[PDB]
């Protein structure tokens, strides 16, 4: 029954140093019910085009 | 399960059939006199179904009755002119039936019939569109209809025979009709967007009580009166939703962003306000509060007429019947069930071949980090060229150009070869002369 | 059955193939049926239709060429024309990307013709720039003198050759001689001109005829027509008196509580456009674009456990989307809850109908993998979203940070001149270089990078000890 | 992290891992010995004992550890 | 007797995966990968008959079959566009005593999709044909005086004057004999028609026409009486031989473990607690869950 | 400061993740094996078909449209990414459908390629579909003794917008 021990300090940085940044996690914005309708009409035209 | 409709009592209901509004039906047909409600369905394919739902089942539908004739908004009320039970109406496009749904019963559960007998039926000589029923003026313990027409006419019986029928002012695409008693008055939706107003008497004596532009056509409209204190009058249009008032005005509007195609303001809770339910085209019920968004399922099928009933000793279960043939009745889920993981210990990961599948791509990964003969001939003679190409595995969407110089022009730039089968050859032929 | 019951039931039911389709036999069996026609013209006219409020495409000439505003440097916080950079990924200079992407959204505007032309034809508009924003029946035959007289043809025919054939001048004569028929009288006729005006470029003149209907009869079209009108002037604090007007005859309208929002983040203070959002959802609860725009800002301002919930809202709702997946995922993954964080990023993959939406998920995939350290799947994720998406600059900065964690400079060199070519408006990318050509020397061209992230990011900090630093080296 | 994680095995490597790439860390033999002791081995746990008293000393719970480990063992 | 359209089982064995004398194989398709299981683990694909199965391929212990009778939606999904070839997806929604399960097909290899299809069409010829192994009360079974016919269906003895001791006025009604199944109907009012078919039948013996079910339509005994019992006993021995020569080989009309945990559609949830009314919004609502309320998970 | 608040999400969560700890660390574990799983196997595609416009033999491409219009200028931005070693033999060739685009010379020699230059090679593509009819268009760059695309782009045109 003995638990293990852990230790209670963590690191600290001591000095900034310029590392190069990443560019930020992008949360892919939803669409509207017009511009769905709008890019469906859209795609409609060229299916039937290309189904004549 | 939170926001979806949980089912109860579901079926289909025929082979590729068709049903509209006015079809689902759901009342005491039956005059047993004890509350719970029984379905009524009948498509314009012919046939006419009742059911009396237990929460699939084989003795759940009543009886399944085919007419030869389609079948036009089945309706349940006083249609005889004796008595004070509940009868069934149905209208075929050119027919109009009183029916009676007479049960029977046997010493088991399957023993129990059921007779429909033609009470009285009426030749119409126009093509009937839909219908209203209703105490026509101030006369109780009867229930007149009021037929419309595809071409405008609305033809009115009183429960036994043709009463009257007056043409509509006006009126090109035939809208939905209703009858509000605290007004008694026909209210309709014409084809130029007016949701008008007639008093009963004014069209027998045949004109418009009151008008009301709203900014489109709409699909239904349903006055209810279960609440005596402040009347109001429904319209759903296919773009908005008004609540109007008994003077001829907008008590108030919704600009729904979505398609209706069924609504159906059912029993109120609060002083004043009504509860209603609208259902999309996108498969979902909304539940305001007259203006006020309460709750939203997502149905399974596009509802057409939507009703709310007592049925099986659970009150206000939702009834919904699409135009396909699907039907079923619901009750909202109102469960928040945990987002997490599902824990699956018999499942596990096949480390074996997965890892022979990523030791494969993962050698090719790290491998690559460290078919036809063209043949060009000039004539010894603007001298003609010809190019040979031979494939050896075969090959498709095969594109050749040439090349040459500014100054230099060629007679044929491009070549499309589609595929071609190995060992195939190929021959292009094009001039090339000094232009400049 | 018959035929003409049978096609407006279909049509009642928003079949609209159906309908026309026994409406064209209706009409080949007889030359005279004027219920099949506009029948049939209604059916055709609905296939297609799109509420004319959502539809305001300006494109590029209406950005500069058309000049309407009439103040031309207004004070700041009363013209149309949060978390910092560092936090939000950003469109344009300023302008963080938002939730619900609309067909209204302008999001910034070029200065001129030339910069509109030689940026990406998708960064001022969710569609790309334009320049500009057998047959049923042959629009050069009919008299629209005769069919004004009829209004019950009159409006089906007006809808029709609005909507459908988008012929604004004929559409604006037949509503004319429609409205003179009417006496001037029904608000509908005045709407319908009003746009007409509206999209033919006149916006007083449609003002005009907006007011006239509202005078007629309050109506939330009107309202929003109004605020269209209005907002085209640039005139933001117009339309938001316009809207709490319209919220004082209907109380509690969601449509106009949510303009007043997009109107506020669009002047950009969003402690008003949540308030405002906050009072759609206790009207609505399901408004996708409310709880998508409350749930990116409650993902950026470092609380991903409630931007979790708000969007396993829109989970709860039926929508099923690539955009909505890969959202959850993220949520997932940065409120540490890595039991569901990665399904959702496949649903995503599954989902996505297009090439820049499987960039978009194997870039959010690669930042998962460098979350989870493994640098070699997150190098794998961001060279798949380069395959996807060559035009893609974040995985191009994020696939050079990486080559320069594994040594290869020149790599990364070229790779961060590649991002920052592609947008110039982040900050990331010219920090990067700036940083490495100084780490190697090239104080020139660390100027050069630095300089330009100042004034993509101008409130930066590292940029300004690099400029100072820099400016002290030359001297 | 893995001793809790129904994954020992893996909490052997990595034990094995750390104590080959610490020098001057006896917490990391002290948390080998108690996995190994709790394992109901008890002969390697005494090797981890002694390759922490060979490394050595201020934490106040790894001083109590260090004893019951001891005393237990 | 006959589960394979009425349940959804997992890990089948590799004897129930074989196709029933009445079932047949239709398509296949290999290397359909199975998700809402995240074993990223590839397989094979069969739109049987009756019903439709998915086993390994690799481990082929590890199935799932999914009947007919216990789907509710089946929707296809094509996306994942130029990076590759446009494959699709399977999306089957299930319902099977009261509990509702999700699985997912994805196509790994582009290269061949159309199963996906066929499915789809087979689903309509399942539902469309249910007069042919399931029983009815009261249908819409007869014409103006004879009885409407199922494609594959005729009659074979045709008797008048056949009474049903299930009822006590209504009984006197032709009895219908056919080689898919047996139909009585009343001759007056005649919606009282009992149509069972061969499949439900479990024995048909004489205490009097009795005819049991088998355990699915419950214990419904049905009783009938004829004029003098030579063509009684003749009716009984001709339908026993139809019964067993039926039962040979199935027709079915058909024109043309903790696996269950990762497969729900709800997510988490094998329930439905017992609907109550609710004075909140004045509809039948499923019962709230010890401390919840209603404006308290409406709101976020 | 602005440290931020926690509501009862953040606790919930939390204790279902105290009591429900070790299902989400496999669950993750396995879920991360699967997406190593399907990255390497996109990269493993990509490598056969040679999509990759970044991929010793140190190269970058990518290819900008320009203009409205039925004519479309076609810059591709190409750059040598390598210490000092130039690139003598390369070669670029257009994939288009011949129907719709006419591209004047769709296959060209690229200058001697020095280490650090973005050269922009430019086009001009010209749509000749009298319906608006968007189709995507391939780039290879290969060397001049090879068959196998060196690396590749794609562009989607947009609309015309013709006449």
């Amino acid at each position: 029954m003995f638990r293990e021990v852990l230790p209670k300090q963590g690191q600290l940085y001591v000095e900034d140093i310029t590392t190069m940044v990443l560019c930020k996690p992008k949360l892919l914005p939803l669409k509207s019910l017009t511009l769905e309708k709008l890019e469906k009409m859209q795609q409609a035209a060229q299916d039937t085009i290309h189904q004549q | 399960s939170l926001f979806k409709a949980r089912d109860w009592w579901s079926t289909v209901l025929g082979d590729k059939e068709e049903f509209d509004q006015g079809c689902l039906c759901l009342a005491d047909v039956d005059n047993t006199g004890n509350g719970q409600d029984k379905i009524i369905v009948g498509s314009f394919m012919g046939y006419l179904r009742i059911f009396n739902p237990h929460p699939a089942q084989a003795e759940d539908l009543l009886l399944e009755v085919h007419l030869r004739d389609p079948i036009l908004q089945v309706e349940v009320g006083k249609f005889v002119s004796g008595t004070e039970m509940l009868h069934l109406a149905v209208l075929h496009s050119r027919k109009l039936c009183v029916y009676s749904v007479s049960g029977t019963l046997g010493n088991v559960e399957h023993g129990n019939q059921y007779q429909i007998k033609l009470m009285y039926e009426h030749n119409l000589q126009r093509t009937a569109c839909n219908m209203t029923y209703g105490s026509f003026g101030g006369v109780k313990g009867r229930d007149l209809i009021c037929i419309q027409s595809v071409d405008g006419m609305l033809m009115v019986f009183e429960q036994e025979s043709y009463a009257f029928g007056r043409f509509l002012p006006g009126s090109l695409l035939p809208g939905p009709l209703a009858y509000s008693s605290r007004t008694d008055s026909f209210i309709t939706v014409s084809s130029c967007h007016q949701v008008e107003s007639y008093k009963y008497q004014v069209l027998a004596f045949a004109v418009v009580d009151w008008t009301l532009n709203i900014g489109e056509q709409a699909i239904d409209i349903c006055i209810v009166s279960f609440i005596q204190s402040a009347s109001s009058v429904f319209v759903l249009g296919e773009r908005n939703f008004f609540c109007l008032k008994d003077n001829g005005q907008i008590q108030f509007m919704k600009k729904l962003d979505y398609s209706p195609s069924c609504f159906l303001p059912y029993c109120s809770v609060s002083e004043g306000t009504i509860n209603t339910l609208i259902g999309n085209h996108n498969n979902m019920l909304h539940i305001y509060q007259d203006v006020t968004l309460k709750w939203a399922t997502q149905l399974p099928h596009v509802p057409v007429a939507v009703r709310v009933g007592c049925l099986h000793d659970l009150k206000g279960v939702i009834v919904t019947l699409s135009d396909d043939g699907h039907l079923q009745c619901s009750y909202l889920g109102t469960d928040p069930s945990l987002f997490q993981a599902p824990k699956v210990e018999s499942r596990e990961l096949n480390y074996d071949e997965l890892d022979m599948e990523l030791k494969e791509l993962q050698k090719v990964i790290k491998n690559v980090n460290k078919d036809l003969k063209v043949s060009a001939m000039v004539s010894p003679n603007s001298v003609t060229v010809k190019v040979t190409l031979k494939n050896r595995v075969a090959l498709q969407k095969i594109k050749l150009s040439i090349y040459v110089q500014p100054p230099l022009v060629l007679t044929g730039d491009q070549f499309t070869f589609e595929f071609m089968a190995p060992e195939m050859t190929r021959t292009v032929g094009f001039s090339v002369y000094l232009k400049g | 059955m018959e035929p003409l019951l049978l096609a407006w039931s279909y049509f009642r039911r928003r079949r609209f193939q159906l309908c026309a389709d026994l409406c064209t036999q209706m009409l080949e069996k007889s030359p005279c049926d004027q219920a099949a026609w506009i029948l049939k013209a209604r059916a055709l006219t609905e296939m297609v239709y799109v509420d004319e409020i959502d539809v305001d495409e300006e494109g590029i000439a209406e950005m500069i060429l058309d000049e309407n505003a009439i103040a031309q440097v207004p004070r700041p916080g009363t013209s149309l024309k949060g978390p910092s950079p560092a936090v939000r990924p950003v469109t344009q200079a300023g302008r963080p990307i938002t939730g619900f992407l609309r067909p209204s959204t302008q999001s910034g505007r070029p200065g001129t013709i030339e910069q509109a032309i030689k940026t990406p034809r998708t960064a001022y508009t969710a569609r790309p720039i334009a320049s500009s924003s057998g047959p049923f029946i042959n629009l050069s035959r009919l008299n629209l003198a005769k069919y004004a007289q009829k209004p019950k043809l009159a409006k089906a025919l007006f809808e029709y050759i609005f909507h459908h054939e988008n012929d604004v001048k004929t559409a604006l004569d037949l509503a004319a001689l429609s409205t003179e028929h009417s006496q001037y009288k029904d608000w509908w006729w005045k709407v319908q001109i009003g746009k007409c005006y509206y999209r033919l470029g006149l916006y007083r003149e449609a003002e005009k005829q907006f007011k006239s209907a509202l005078k007629q009869q309050e109506m939330v079209d009107t309202f929003l027509y109004l605020a269209k009108v209005y907002i085209s002037l640039d005139q933001p604090l117009t339309a938001l008196n316009l809207f709490k007007q319209g919220l004082d005859k209907f109380p509690g309208e969601v449509t106009l509580l949510c303009g007043i929002a997009r109107i506020y983040e669009e002047m950009n203070n969003i402690s008003s456009a949540t308030e405002y959002y906050k009072e759609v959802l206790k009207q609505d609860n399901t408004h996708v674009e409310a709880i998508a725009c409350i749930g990116s800002n409650h993902f950026y301002t470092d609380q991903p456990e409630v931007a979790l919930r708000f969007y396993r809202r829109l989970l709860q709702m039926g929508v099923y989307n690539c955009q909505l997946f890969n959202n959850l995922g993220l949520c997932c993954f940065y409120a540490q809850q890595y039991d569901m964080t990665l399904t959702s990023f496949e649903r995503a993959l599954s989902l996505a109908e297009n090439e820049e939406e499987v960039a978009d998920v194997w870039y959010n995939l690669g930042h998962v993998a460098v979350g989870t350290g493994d640098t070699n799947l997150a190098h794998q994720c961001f060279r798949l979203a380069l395959v996807s998406n060559n035009q893609h600059a974040e995985a191009y900065n994020n696939l050079a940070v990486l080559e320069m964690r594994r040594g290869h400079v020149e790599q990364a060199k070229a790779l961060l001149q590649t991002a920052s070519s592609l947008a110039p408006h982040m900050y990331e990318p010219h920090f990067n270089f700036a940083t490495i050509s100084d780490k190697i020397g090239d104080l020139q061209r660390s100027y050069a990078a630095a300089k330009k992230s100042e004034a993509a990011f101008p409130d930066h900090v590292d940029t300004q000890h690099l400029i100072k630093q820099l400016e002290q080296h030359f001297a | 992290a893995l001793t809790n994680l129904e994954d020992s095995e893996n909490a052997k490597r990595a034990y094995e891992e750390a104590v080959r790439l610490d020098k001057c860390n006896p917490l990391v033999n002290l948390n080998y010995a108690v996995l190994l002791y709790n394992q109901g081995e008890k002969r390697d746990a005494l090797a981890q004992y002694q390759e922490m008293e060979k490394k050595v000393s201020s934490s106040l719970e790894f001083d109590p550890e260090m004893v019951e480990v001891a005393q237990k063992l | 007797a006959l589960w394979e359209d009425r349940d959804v089982r997992f890990d089948v064995s590799s004897q129930q995966m074989k196709t029933r004398p009445g079932e047949v194989l239709i398509d296949c398709l290999d290397s359909v990968e199975d998700t809402k299981g995240n074993n990223g683990d590839r397989g094979r694909l069969l739109v049987t008959n009756l019903r439709i199965v998915w086993h390994s391929l690799a481990l082929p212990r590890v199935n799932l079959s999914i009947g007919y009778n216990c789907i509710l939606n089946i929707t296809t999904r094509t996306a994942n566009s130029k990076l590759r070839g446009q494959t699709e997806a399977l999306y089957v929604l299930t319902k099977c005593n009261s509990t509702r399960f999700e699985f997912i097909f994805t196509n790994l290899v582009p290269g061949s999709p159309r199963l996906y299809t066929s499915l789809i069409a087979v689903h309509r010829a399942y539902e469309t044909s249910k007069m042919y192994r399931d029983f009815k009360l009261r249908s819409a079974l007869i014409q103006n005086k004879q009885l409407r016919l199922l494609p594959q269906e005729n009659v074979y003895n045709k008797i008048n004057g056949v009474w049903n001791l299930s009822s006590d006025q209504g009984n006197l009604g032709t009895f219908f004999i056919t080689n898919v199944r047996i139909v009585w109907h009343a001759n007056m009012n005649d919606s009282f028609n009992v149509s069972i078919p061969y499949l439900q039948i479990r024995s048909v013996k004489i205490r009097a026409l009795v005819i049991e079910s088998s355990q699915q339509s419950g214990g419904y005994v049905l009783g009938f009486k004829i004029d003098p019992v030579e063509k009684l006993q003749e009716s009984v021995k001709e339908i026993n031989s139809l019964h067993k020569v039926y039962s040979a080989n199935p027709i079915f009309g058909v024109d043309y473990t903790d696996a269950f945990v990762a497969y729900f559609a709800d997510g988490n949830k094998q329930q439905d607690r017992e609907p109550v009314f609710s004075e909140e919004l004045g509809l039948a609502i499923e019962k709230l869950k010890d401390g919840f309320t209603l404006q308290g998970l409406w709101e976020v | 400061l602005n440290v931020p608040r926690k509501t009862r999400l953040y606790v919930d969560q939390t204790l279902r993740e105290r009591e429900a700890g070790t299902a989400m660390h496999r669950t993750f574990q396995a879920d991360l094996y699967l997406l190593r799983l399907r990255a390497a196997r996109a990269y493993v595609q990509a490598l056969e078909s040679s999509l990759s416009p970044v991929s010793r033999e140190p190269l970058k491409l990518h290819a900008v449209v320009q203009g409205l219009g039925p004519t479309f200028k076609l810059t591709l931005h190409l750059q040598n990414t390598s210490t000092a070693r130039p690139i003598l033999g390369l070669v670029v060739c257009f994939l288009y459908n011949e129907v719709l685009y006419a591209l004047p010379r769709a296959f060209f020699k690229v200058p001697l390629l020095v280490p650090g230059l973005n050269y922009p090679l430019e086009t001009f593509v010209k749509s000749l579909s009298d319906k608006g009819i968007s189709d995507i268009i391939k780039v290879l760059v290969l060397r001049e003794g090879q068959s196998t695309p060196l690396l590749s782009a794609h562009i989607n045109m947009p609309m015309s917008e013709g006449l």
